[PDB]
């Protein structure tokens, strides 16, 4: 108990708004602190606030000691905001709140699922297949052990492009499977791309 | 009735020997409410008054907390001050303080408070807008440079206009039967002369609550000082003090006056008279 | 800076001819905190000669009440004798009945 | 300029000895070193107000702590062992308990048998000939695996310059085997540029591993090349075919 | 109820 904090993986869109919320069992506490740590890494000072409430600039920091809430304010978030946020309490020596992540998911603007097969390098292809340009609404989950292994999403961002992207991973030593029947444990869109060639 | 709670700190710093002493005492009104003490006399016999037992190990806990991180930081600043000052660490030096809030009975904050003292000349001080420093001498201006980026003035503030206040009206509350209360007076005159034609005709006093008692040696009409000898309120011991002053009226013009002293529950003033009683 | 202490001595409870009492000492107004004192009973320093604890003033000044447990007489004399750093040598001063 | 906390990466062996290293410039009073597990809060194990004392927050274990000199907190290991394999941040700052600034932080792995240490195998996986012809781009996947503990740093080079644009390694390592605690682990990377930038055979992209395991003071009777820290990893050509 | 001072002079 003691620092109460927000449950878990908070997944707001792009340009939009986010406020956290932390709770304090003791009352006569002081002063609090929101730290933001990239997974996996250390805990950045992000917001402190010393009194009724903080901004600077584009996070917020609203502080009733009556009703004992303490919260964070993210407006027009970037995909880099992605981070568990700790929230930390002082009054009396400081204590450390397990935290809250924090998942800011892009704007497929032209999304066009698909799941091609990159060849490999070299003897023996271990079938990589690459899943990607599913919208960020799309959701993929896990696999089995066996000889198989999958790997959770994860964005791009061409810069020199201005694009995001999707993309995920499923390699193997010949089952032997192939692109079709690789993520058959997850919920595919109505346009997924399956070239045989 | 207006009412203020303040904290008088003290970090005296013994060299070497030993460990530097805190201390640190709670007052409301002028009740010393609680207090604190590196030094241990007896285990927890750091005075607690009545009306703050009921607080359970929770407050008191939380309490007695506070007190040891601040001791640390107070370790801190009595190194840098005698950095500051670059002072041989062979010396003794001491960092005092004064912070509390007063309110009306209303309930509303009026001001704060929170000062700081090393060896006993005033070095830095809470403004009465609760947002800026005044710096004594330059070494001051160092630490204040140190608050304004660290936004210290800030947190002082939090505290004074919350916890301070909203722990002053419930600690009223609590503990009404001794803070806003009175105290008989009781004040015994006495004759006791001397040599020849300038005897003495002194007051006396088994105190009160405060020290505000006004021993005036009066004279007609206009308040009479030069012909007074009076000597500061010497407390007692039994939780009362004391006080008297020493009117040299001839043996002639004796009992051409008499002495008051006003005090603060009692309704109507109660003007003494010097006269065998 | 170093102000010198406020040395008086006193008894409380109805101080009257010989019979029972306390009798204590209140020195007050001084800098810094470290402070000697000794009450005498004819010149010598008596056992069990409590004090408050440490307190001080709205000017930073600290004071303390260094009593004990005698009885009065009528030549049974008593003292007050305190050293601080400000004092060259320790200023004492004696007993009066009313005083 | 900073709070530097060294070392990034180490292997222990229990009952070996090792002591971690955090020196900081900014000439706070006040250091700490806190723990952190996987998912598990952060724990304070010692700190330090000034250029001596010490105190607790967890202390009852192998840790002890020395203040020496004021720049530096430094974390000793006597005789290491299970727990204590962890990830581990010290951080300082002035005001007691305040705003605090922490290093990179040090990831502890110390094993009951340093036979189970394993050097990662890196491979590269040109485009999809599909992909290019449809989304007029290209992607490189990167895998690394068989590697253990999961001390690595994964990086694209592209004519031997690092590369952040249009790149995405998984956040943390997948474990291979999951029937067993102790097992290895697996790292994959995605890189995508356009098509036009990809089949140019004037192109060299390379996939990098860091890999942090065994020093040299390190008995090793295995048959094996013993894991050392070392650089795996994987190139790949701009396949204009 | 007393104040956390965190900040040294």
């Amino acid at each position: 108990k003691e620092v109460e904090q927000d449950p878990g993986p908070f997944n707001v869109p792009e340009g939009a708004t986010v406020a956290f919320n932390c709770t304090y069992s003791n009352s006569a506490s002081q002063s609090f602190f929101w730290y933001r740590q990239d997974s996996r890494k250390e805990p950045k000072l992000l917001m402190s606030v010393y009194s009724s409430g903080n901004e600077d600039g584009r996070f917020t920091a609203q502080l009733n000691r009556a009703s004992q809430y303490i919260s964070l304010l993210i407006r027009d978030s970037k995909l880099s905001d992605s981070a568990t946020y700790l929230c930390v309490v002082r009054a009396g020596k400081l204590i450390f709140g397990q935290g809250t992540e924090l998942s800011v998911k892009p704007n497929i603007q032209n999304p066009d699922p698909a799941v091609y097969q990159l060849r490999d390098s070299k003897s023996s292809d271990k079938s990589v297949c690459l899943f990607t340009d599913f919208d960020s609404q799309t959701n993929v989950s896990q696999s089995k052990d066996s000889d198989v292994y999958i790997t959770d999403k994860c964005v791009l961002d061409m810069r020199s492009m201005d694009f995001k992207s999707n993309s995920a991973v499923a390699w193997s030593n010949k089952s032997d499977f192939a692109c079709a029947n690789a993520f058959n444990n997850s919920i595919i869109p109505e346009d997924t791309f399956f070239p045989s060639p | 009735g207006s009412h203020s709670m303040r904290y008088f700190d003290t970090a005296m710093s013994r060299p070497g020997r030993g460990e530097p002493r805190f201390i640190s005492v709670g007052y409301v009104d002028d009740t010393q409410f609680v207090r604190f003490d590196s030094d241990a006399a007896s285990p927890r016999e750091e005075p607690r008054a009545p009306w703050i037992e009921q607080e359970g190990p929770e407050y008191w806990d939380r309490n007695t907390q506070i007190f040891k991180t601040n001791t640390q930081t107070d370790r801190e600043s009595l190194r840098n001050l005698r950095g500051y000052y670059n002072q041989s660490e062979a010396g003794s030096h001491t960092l005092q303080s004064m912070y509390g809030c007063d309110v009306g009975p209303d309930g509303r904050l009026l001001r704060g408070h929170n000062q700081y003292a090393y060896d006993g000349k005033d070095y830095i001080a809470l403004n009465e807008d609760l947002r800026s420093w005044t710096a004594a001498d330059t070494a001051a201006q160092i630490t204040q440079r140190k608050w304004e980026a660290a936004r210290v003035a800030e947190q002082d503030r939090a505290y004074l206009e919350g916890t301070c206040v909203e722990w002053l009206r419930r600690y009223l509350e609590n503990g009404k039967d001794t803070l806003e209360r009175a105290d008989p007076p009781k004040t015994h005159v006495t004759h006791h002369p001397i040599s020849d034609h300038e005897a003495t005709l002194r007051c006396w006093a088994l105190g009160f609550y405060p020290a505000e008692i006004t021993l005036t040696w009066q004279r007609d009409g206009e308040d009479q000082t030069q012909d007074t000898e009076l000597v500061e309120t010497r407390p007692a011991g039994d939780r009362t003090f004391q006080k008297w002053a020493a009117v040299v009226v001839p043996s002639g013009e004796e009992q051409r006056y008499t002495c008051h002293v006003q005090h603060e529950g009692l309704p109507k003033p109660l003007t003494l008279r010097w006269e065998p009683s | 800076i170093q102000r010198t202490p406020k040395i008086q001595v006193y008894s409380r409870h109805p101080a009257e001819n010989g019979k029972s009492n306390f009798l204590n000492c209140y020195v007050s107004g001084f800098h810094p905190s470290d402070i000697e004192v000794d009450l005498l009973k004819n010149g010598e320093r008596i056992e069990k000669v409590e004090h408050s604890d440490l307190s001080f003033s709205k000017d930073w000044s600290f004071y303390l009440l260094y009593y004990t447990e005698f009885t009065p007489t009528e030549k049974d004399e008593y003292a007050c004798r305190v050293n601080h750093v400000t004092l060259s040598q320790p200023k004492i001063v004696k007993w009066d009945r009313d005083m | 300029a900073g709070v530097t906390q060294t070392p990034k990466f180490r292997v222990l062996k229990t009952g070996q000895s090792m002591t971690l290293l955090c020196a900081q410039d900014m000439n706070h009073e006040y250091m700490y070193w806190y723990r952190q597990d996987p998912g598990m809060g952060l724990r304070l194990i010692h700190y330090s107000v000034g250029e001596g004392t010490t105190a607790k927050g967890e202390v009852p274990d192998g840790y002890n702590v020395s203040r020496l000199k004021k720049q530096n907190f430094l974390l000793g290991l006597e005789s290491a062992a299970p727990s204590q394999t962890s990830v581990y941040f010290c951080a300082s700052g002035q005001g007691n308990f305040d705003i605090q600034y922490f290093g990179a932080g040090t990831r502890l792995s110390v094993l009951e048998d340093l036979k189970n240490v394993f050097p990662p195998e890196v491979a590269v996986f040109e485009p999809s000939e599909a992909e290019i012809s449809h989304t007029q781009k290209a992607t490189l996947v990167c895998l690394a695996t068989g590697f253990y503990p999961d001390h690595v740093e994964l990086s694209w080079w592209v004519n031997g310059k690092e590369v952040h644009s249009g790149v995405c390694t998984d956040p943390q390592p997948l474990k291979e085997q999951p029937a067993l605690n102790d097992s290895r682990y697996a790292l994959s990377s995605r890189l995508r540029v356009s098509a036009t930038f990809w089949q140019n055979p004037r192109n060299h992209f390379r996939c990098q591993v860091q890999f942090y395991g065994l020093s040299e003071n390190d008995e090793w009777t295995q048959d094996r090349a013993k894991p050392v820290t070392q650089i795996v990893s994987a190139e790949a050509w701009g396949r204009a075919d | 109820f007393l104040r956390g001072r965190a900040y040294g002079l």
